[PDB]
């Protein structure tokens, strides 16, 4: 094996090192990219030991109260 | 029904038949072609009857709101 | 004085001018859904033309490969 | 006929452009020989309808003789008549088979 | 050029996305990574065909000397 | 026709798959090794080359085990949503569904589960991903979502049933229970 | 044609100075206040003052591109026009397309989703 | 956002051409039954910074103006006039009173904003001396719901967006309170 | 149901409410046809197309010819040219017919 | 196609002969051409060549010394006579 | 029977602008994107909402 | 005075006497820019500008690549003329007179406190609410990268 293409089912480490010599720009570009989901899926990690999230915005129209209209309201007249 | 699904075994086995006068071979050409086709077209038969008698429990069901529908027509 | 085929003066003779006048006219199309889509104030015509662009794009991109194909195959002889 | 007079100008020496212009290429007595026939045709069919209280085979196939010779005569003269006469005859018969028939659908 | 077409309105499908990354929160974010995964397929079948290479197969071409006794 | 109970009009991707029946995965097992079966089974009816026997390339039997794989799952996948949406025998089914509803109310803990999705958007992830499944052989998508258009009554979950009372569930009422409807309105109509 | 190239190279010295270095913002802003502390803000003489120190910020960042045009001019030799092609298609384009998706994975992740104030 | 719409002045005058925009007056005035309201005078500077300070001596008002709304199912212009001059009112007693009581603090916060492209977060020295000195006068004070007290925006001490021009009476109105006030 | 009638803010434009019921009134289950709901139809395209409403101002634009009036003394005033929004015209006091400034806000 | 027929390249060749030097005016499939024209060898070339340059017609080396009736050319062009390939444009459209 | 069994399923029921199906199982609007409450003309409420119209399965 | 109606009077004139594969070409770019002139101003400012980005920075400049691949070979005055102006007299692509000729007028509302660009809306909804046809569209550019290779590449 002085310098055989690894076969990829019988040798993951050697087939990975294969392409990260000789095709250095598909195999650096994969993992900048696995980066995105690999961080995406530890988020639960940071809800419990960094900080929790924030609340959602007010991106709804005007807060109505959920309750019904006051009748003894008075003041400001004509 | 192994009266229905013997049919359906005939007709498999006339098709292996009818395939080796399109083949140009004599009909005693490897007699287990007519073994296979014939358990093929039975294993076709038994999920035909059952797609018939199906359809009866359905088509009966549909036919009781029909004759519904049409008294009040008549009427 | 469109329904004597006027159009049809104006448009070149060659398959490539035809590829123009099919482009055009599904520009027509996207005009006019943007159009109807911000008189209403909505953004689902705004969506439908956002696809409209994108989809004529890619039939630009197919009718384009076919004829760069077709032209290669005159010229296809390759002898040298 | 017009339209594509001025597309003969833009290309001539393509044989397809004159190739399928020849198909649509409509003669000189023809431009009137048509509109006399379809104008001849509307004019007989109303009128023949309004004696009989509704349009029937037999009026549709008077109009559709007479509207088809008096178009045939007028684009179809290198013709024997006799030609002409079993032709418009027989264009009668479309028509009033279509009509007996009941237009496109019977409808109601 | 050809490929330019579908890549171009690839990347200029993505303007909605850049003007909504927060609103459309998660769901957006996991229906983005989606519209590049199958254009990602598109990726890679042009990187294995090499359809891009310019190529030279009409000359550079070499034999070995056989001598032919008789 | 063939109706039960509804357990879930829009069952989640989790528990369509903890619900596997035994023959389920039996089914998955089928269709695994079925694809490379297939495959040889072709070459017997009749070869690719030549007139005699010859078994396909190593590497196709490969790729024939994956494309069986992801195919088999989804005769698994279907065969279980069909006992969610009542079109399929669910007396097994139904045992579960209560036992884990009625655990989740006496924990005062939702049937659904937490979401990371506005209000809105499980609304919108309910409409994509229901009855999905009708088109699961031209191409997928599940519902992996926590929302709360499953299309049920959650008082049906309240009334004890026969061989229910031994579980000695206490269910508070609805309107004290984390992540619902009825109980996130409290403040703000708007806002949950 | 000859004033349209080198007004690509103003424009695209300014717009990396506007995107990657900040653009008209100050190198400190420490300094920016003590320069601008020195004039009445009624009199328009501050702004006059405070027009050039912002545009002076952004000319001195994309002056260094500017000179940078020249400086990478000075100093490689012409690339091969195949090897061109062949180098944002196999290269380029794989790593911005990585980056497109690294970008929001992490933002996401420590709840950082951008907005527009 | 800036998409031209057909309910108020668009980006040019050539946009207003292709359309053949006309601007229309109308020179009458609301029917004698209905009772006249003064309608608040301020722009858009005094109302930004008077916009919580509004917020908290009208919240029971604004809120039953909208309820009304809801209430009037699609009816709103006409079943919610009366509330509708309760709000403003309302606003015109804080303005008049932010120019009799904080007048001084007043000015120096909205010309800040006015400064500074009307962005909160370019006048936090401007603004903790009106807080400051409307909470000693009318009791009202600046609360943004839903977060908790100690995380509200305006508290930080350092914020990592800071204007990148000082506004100059901003400051000397600061460090003239530094020490005076804030012994 | 999918949303329809999306305004340039993401919330609901001004012909959404009637066309909200619409559909209700369609698929109720009290209604034994669609008879009830054919004045609900009518809102919803008056809303977009105002062709009713147009409908109206073109014969009042007819009818004021054929009694003499002028348009210059029962139509609304109006300004055609946006420079020239000037505060006189607008009614304010001290305001000069200068041209207001438009080039930059 | 080939549009050419027997009379045509007969017809039109004699207006080519006729442009020439010929002892008699009377050229038809059995004339010669050495013999009855008395061409020889650079004035039997222009000939051959101007029929080339009007049936668009290439004569090869092999027949160039087997040339001895002018109906042997008439009869070569109608074997040797194709429409010259059209652009996309002139083709379809 | 035959010919009773091909008359009901033969026979096509009227269908006109006043009666047809329209396979519409809700009300859209409930939730938007942003600003769900806008110009407070979505009258509708959900609260209170009536019955739906339910399908006819013929085979149940 | 709209000015826009006299380009169009040009551009309906060279392109009955356009010629060669120059001229076609030269009539979509000449298409195009009314196009995306009366949509900036006028209705949408949006696709004024994704027309710009998408029709000529993607599909006009791929069609003169093509085209300096494909061929550069080669009535009269009062007809054209005539042609023109009997074809300008009609230009009301409508006949709803009274929805032509009248005016109208929309009222501005503050309750959308959240102001929004409209391409945040269509991503809020082409991401969300729409998002197969996303998904399929990105499947239908799959099939077009896979589809242009097999067509063109002779190996
Ligand atoms: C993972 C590695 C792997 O399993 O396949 C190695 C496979 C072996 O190739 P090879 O070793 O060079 O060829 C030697 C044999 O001739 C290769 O021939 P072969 O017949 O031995 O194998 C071809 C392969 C068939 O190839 C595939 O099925 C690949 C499917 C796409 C991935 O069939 C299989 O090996 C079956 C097992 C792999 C199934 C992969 C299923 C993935 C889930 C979907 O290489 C790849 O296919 C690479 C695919 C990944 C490309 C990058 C994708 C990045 C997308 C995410 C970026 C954004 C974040
Ligand atoms: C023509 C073109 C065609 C185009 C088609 C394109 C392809 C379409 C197919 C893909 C479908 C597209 C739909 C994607 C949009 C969904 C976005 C979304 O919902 O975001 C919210 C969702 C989070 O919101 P959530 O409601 O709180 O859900 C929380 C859990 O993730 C879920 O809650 P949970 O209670 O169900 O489970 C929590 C816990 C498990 O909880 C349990 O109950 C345990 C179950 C026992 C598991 C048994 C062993 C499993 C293996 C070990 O962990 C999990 O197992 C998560 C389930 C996902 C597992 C992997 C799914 C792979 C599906 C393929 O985002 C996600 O995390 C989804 C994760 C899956 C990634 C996307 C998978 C599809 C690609
Ligand atoms: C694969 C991993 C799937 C498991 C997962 O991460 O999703 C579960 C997670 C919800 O889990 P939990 O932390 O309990 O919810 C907190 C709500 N405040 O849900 C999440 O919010 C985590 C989101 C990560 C999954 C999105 C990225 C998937 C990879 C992209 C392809
Ligand atoms: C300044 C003015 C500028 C106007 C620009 C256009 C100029 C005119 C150009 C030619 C116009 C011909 C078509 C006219 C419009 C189309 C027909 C139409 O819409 O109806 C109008 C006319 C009469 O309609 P009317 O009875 O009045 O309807 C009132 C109902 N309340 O309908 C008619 O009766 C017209 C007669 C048509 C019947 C004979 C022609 C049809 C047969 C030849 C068709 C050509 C071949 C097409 C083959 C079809 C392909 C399968
Ligand atoms: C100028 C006016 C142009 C009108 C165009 C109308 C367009 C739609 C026409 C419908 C049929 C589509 C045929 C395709 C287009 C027709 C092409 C054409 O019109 O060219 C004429 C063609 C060639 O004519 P030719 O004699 O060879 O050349 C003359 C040169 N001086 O001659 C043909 O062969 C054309 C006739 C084709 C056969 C059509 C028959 C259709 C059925 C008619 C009889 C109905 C059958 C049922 C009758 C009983 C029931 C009613
Ligand atoms: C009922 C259909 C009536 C058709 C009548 C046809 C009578 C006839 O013989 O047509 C004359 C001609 C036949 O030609 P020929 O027999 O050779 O006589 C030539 C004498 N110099 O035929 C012709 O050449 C033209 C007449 C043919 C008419 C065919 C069109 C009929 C269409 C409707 C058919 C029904
Ligand atoms: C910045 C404006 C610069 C304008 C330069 C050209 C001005 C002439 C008017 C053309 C514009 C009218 C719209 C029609 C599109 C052009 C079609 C055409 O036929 O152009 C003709 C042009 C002039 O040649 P001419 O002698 O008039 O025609 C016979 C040539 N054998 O011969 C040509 O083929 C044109 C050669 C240059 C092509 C450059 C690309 C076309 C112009 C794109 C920018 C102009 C945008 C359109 C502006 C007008 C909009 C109506
Ligand atoms: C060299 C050879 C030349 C040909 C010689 C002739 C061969 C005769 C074969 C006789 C077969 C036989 O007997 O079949 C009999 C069986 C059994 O009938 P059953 O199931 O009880 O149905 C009851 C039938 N009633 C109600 C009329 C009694 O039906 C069959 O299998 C049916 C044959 C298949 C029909 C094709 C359509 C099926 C698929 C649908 C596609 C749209
Ligand atoms: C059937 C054949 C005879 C029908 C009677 C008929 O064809 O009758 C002569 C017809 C109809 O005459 P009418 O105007 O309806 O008679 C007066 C109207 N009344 C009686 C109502 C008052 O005339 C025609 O030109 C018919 C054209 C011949 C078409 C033949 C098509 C036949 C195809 C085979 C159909 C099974
Ligand atoms: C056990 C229950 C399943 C039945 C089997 C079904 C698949 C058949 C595989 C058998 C092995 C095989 O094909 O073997 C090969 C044989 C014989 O080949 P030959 O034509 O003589 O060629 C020469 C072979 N020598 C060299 C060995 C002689 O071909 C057949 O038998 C052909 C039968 C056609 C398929 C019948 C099934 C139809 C099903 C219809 C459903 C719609
Ligand atoms: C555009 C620029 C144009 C520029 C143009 C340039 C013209 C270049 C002129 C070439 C001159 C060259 O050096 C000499 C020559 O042609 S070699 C003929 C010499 N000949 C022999 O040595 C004996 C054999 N002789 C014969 O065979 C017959 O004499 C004949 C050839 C006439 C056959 O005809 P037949 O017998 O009647």
């Amino acid at each position: 094996a002085i310098g055989d293409y690894p076969v990829y089912y019988k040798q993951p480490i050697r087939w990975l090192s294969y392409h990260a010599h000789t095709r250095p720009h598909v195999f650096y570009a994969i993992a900048v990219a696995a980066l995105g989901p690999v961080f995406m899926m530890a988020t639960p990690l940071r809800r419990k030991f960094l900080y929790d999230d924030h609340e959602p915005l007010p991106a709804n129209g005007y807060p109505l109260p959920n309750r019904s209209r006051d009748k003894t309201l008075t003041g400001y007249d004509d | 029904m192994i009266a229905s699904l013997a049919g359906w075994g005939l007709f498999g086995v006339t098709v292996r038949a009818y395939q080796q006068g399109i083949r140009k071979v004599p009909f005693s050409y490897y007699p287990l072609g007519y073994v296979y086709s014939a358990l093929g077209w039975v294993a076709f038969g038994y999920g035909f009857n059952l797609w018939t008698e199906r359809n009866d429990k359905l088509l009966e069901k549909r036919v009781e709101k029909l004759k519904e529908s049409r008294n009040l027509r008549l009427s | 004085m469109d329904l004597i085929l006027l159009m049809l003066v104006a448009v070149g003779l060659n398959i490539i001018d035809i590829y123009i006048m099919i482009e055009i006219l599904i520009m027509g199309c996207t005009v006019n859904t943007i159009y109807s889509a911000s008189l209403d104030n909505d953004m689902i015509g705004l969506i439908y033309s956002l696809i409209q662009i994108i989809i004529a794009g890619v039939e630009s991109a197919i009718g384009l490969s076919i004829l760069v194909n077709y032209n290669r195959i005159r010229n296809s002889e390759e002898i040298e | 006929h017009f339209r594509r007079l001025m597309q003969y100008k833009k290309g001539s020496a393509r044989p397809g452009l004159a190739k399928y212009l020849n198909l649509f290429s409509l003669s000189k007595s023809q431009l009137i020989g048509f509109p006399v026939a379809l104008g001849a045709f509307s004019f007989l069919s109303h009128s023949f309808a309004n004696l009989q209280e509704g349009q029937t085979a037999t009026g549709e196939f008077a109009a559709s003789s007479i509207a088809s010779l008096i178009g045939l005569s007028i684009f179809r003269t290198k013709k024997p008549l006799s030609s002409n006469v079993a032709i418009a005859v027989g264009m009668g018969s479309l028509f009033g088979f279509l009509t007996w028939a009941g237009n496109f659908n019977l409808g109601d | 050029a050809l490929l330019f077409l579908p890549f171009d309105l690839e990347v200029s499908s993505m303007l909605p996305y850049i003007v909504s990354i927060y609103s459309v929160g998660i769901y957006g974010l996991i229906i983005f990574i989606l519209f590049l995964l199958i254009l990602i397929v598109g990726f890679i079948y042009e990187f294995n065909t090499k359809s891009l290479s310019i190529t030279t197969i009409l000359h550079k071409k070499n034999k070995a000397l056989v001598k032919n006794l008789y | 026709m063939e109706t039960y109970e509804l357990i879930d009009s829009d069952p989640k991707f989790s528990r369509v798959v903890r619900y596997f029946r035994p023959s389920d995965y039996l089914t998955w097992a089928l269709g695994t090794i079925g694809a490379p079966g297939l495959m040889v089974l072709f070459e017997k009816i009749e070869p690719a080359k030549g007139n005699t026997f010859k078994m396909p390339p190593p590497s196709i039997m490969r790729i024939a085990t994956t494309i069986g794989f992801f195919g088999g799952f989804y005769y698994a996948y279907t065969s279980s949503t069909k006992r969610f949406w009542g079109y399929s025998e669910n007396a097994k089914e139904v045992a579960k569904d209560r036992y884990e509803v009625k655990k989740a109310l006496s924990e005062k803990k939702s049937p659904y589960g937490s979401s990371l999705l506005n209000p809105y958007q499980q609304d919108m992830s309910a409409r994509n991903s229901t009855n999905s499944q009708l088109l699961l052989a031209i191409f997928p998508w599940f519902n992996v979502a926590n929302h709360q258009s499953h299309g049920i009554d959650l008082r049906k979950y309240y009334e004890v049933r026969d061989g229910e009372e031994n579980w000695n569930f206490t269910l508070p009422p609805l309107d004290q229970v984390k992540d619902l409807d009825v109980a996130q309105y409290k403040e703000y109509s708007n806002y949950p | 044609f000859f004033l349209s190239e080198y007004c690509s190279m103003v424009l695209m010295s300014t717009l990396t100075a506007i995107f990657f270095f900040g653009g008209y913002l100050p190198f400190s802003n420490t300094i920016h206040h003590l320069i601008l502390n020195l004039f009445d803000q009624h009199s328009i003489y501050y702004f006059i003052i405070e027009g050039i120190l912002l545009s002076g910020y952004l000319a001195i960042k994309a002056n260094f591109f500017m000179f940078s045009f020249v400086w990478i001019r000075a100093a490689a030799p012409r690339l091969r026009y195949d090897l061109l092609i062949l180098f944002c298609w196999y290269v380029l384009l794989p790593i911005v397309f990585a980056i497109v998706v690294f970008a929001p994975g992490i933002l996401y992740c420590f709840d950082a989703l951008p907005v527009i104030i | 956002s800036s998409t031209h719409t057909n309910d108020s002045l668009n980006s040019s005058n050539y946009v207003d051409k292709l359309k053949d925009t006309h601007f229309v007056f109308e020179n009458d005035k609301l029917p004698s039954e209905i009772p006249d309201v003064e309608e608040v005078g301020a722009t858009t500077a005094p109302l930004l910074s008077a916009a919580y300070f509004i917020g908290a001596k009208c919240q029971d008002y604004n809120d039953d103006f909208m309820l009304c709304q809801k209430e009037a199912k699609g009816n709103g212009p006409i079943d919610c006039l009366k509330e509708g001059r309760r709000v403003t009112r309302c606003a015109s007693g804080v303005l008049k009173d932010l120019n009799t009581h904080c007048s001084d603090e007043f000015r120096l916060h909205w010309q800040c904003l006015s400064f500074s492209n009307l962005e909160y977060k370019n006048c936090r020295k401007a603004e903790s001396l009106l807080n400051k000195c409307v909470f000693e006068k009318m009791n009202l004070v600046k609360k943004i719901p839903g977060i908790p007290e100690d995380r509200q925006i305006h508290l930080k001490q350092n914020p990592v967006l800071k204007p990148v021009a000082l506004h100059q009476d901003s400051e000397v109105a600061f460090k003239k309170a530094q020490n005076e006030n804030s012994i | 149901a999918p949303l329809q009638q999306v305004g340039r803010h993401g919330g609901p434009n001004k012909c959404f409410g009637e066309f909200q019921r619409v559909v209700e009134c369609m698929t109720n289950a009290k209604h034994d046809s669609y008879e009830p709901c054919n004045n609900l139809k009518n809102d919803y395209l008056e809303c977009r197309k105002h062709k009713v409403e147009r409908y109206k101002a073109f014969l009042m634009q007819k009818h004021a010819e054929e009694l003499g009036k002028d348009p210059e003394e029962i139509g609304a005033p109006f300004v055609r040219k946006r420079r020239f929004l000037t505060s006189k015209t607008l009614g304010l006091v001290d305001g000069d017919d200068y041209e207001i400034g438009v080039e930059k806000i | 196609a080939s549009t050419l027929t027997k009379e045509d390249v007969l017809t039109r060749s004699v207006s080519v002969l006729r442009g020439f030097e010929v002892k008699t005016k009377d050229i038809d499939l059995q004339t010669t051409f050495v013999q009855d024209l008395g061409m020889d060898s650079l004035d039997l070339n222009d000939a051959l060549v101007a029929l080339e340059e009007e049936f668009d017609v290439v004569f090869d080396d092999k027949t160039a010394n087997e040339i001895k009736t002018v109906g042997e050319v008439v009869d070569f062009v109608l074997a040797n006579y194709l429409p010259t390939e059209q652009s996309i444009n002139h083709t379809i459209r | 029977s035959t010919a009773d069994l091909y008359g009901l399923i033969s026979f096509t029921p009227k269908r006109d602008i006043h009666h047809y199906v329209i396979r519409v199982d809700e009300v859209p609007g409930k939730h938007f994107p942003t600003n769900t409450t806008g110009n407070f003309g979505n009258t509708v409420d959900f609260e209170n909402l009536e019955p739906r119209r339910k399908p006819i399965n013929p085979y149940l | 005075m709209n000015l826009e109606i006299l380009d169009l009077s040009i551009l309906g004139f060279y392109s009955l006497i356009s010629s060669n594969s120059f001229e076609s070409i030269a009539i979509l770019v000449a298409t195009i820019m009314p196009v995306i002139t009366e949509l900036w101003y006028n209705y949408s400012q949006l696709f004024a500008l994704l027309y710009t980005l998408i029709y000529v920075g993607a599909v006009v400049i791929l069609f003169v690549f093509i085209l300096s691949v494909i061929n550069e070979k080669e009535s009269g005055l009062f007809i054209l003329i005539l042609v023109l102006l009997l074809d300008d007299l009609d230009d009301n692509e409508s006949n709803d007179n009274d929805y032509n000729n009248v005016y109208i007028t929309d009222y501005a509302d503050w309750f959308n406190n959240y102001n929004e660009s409209d391409l945040s809306v269509i991503g809020n909804l082409l991401f969300t609410e729409y998002a197969l046809l996303l998904l399929i569209i990105s499947f239908i550019l799959l099939m077009s990268i896979i589809g242009l290779i097999l067509i063109v590449k002779k190996d």
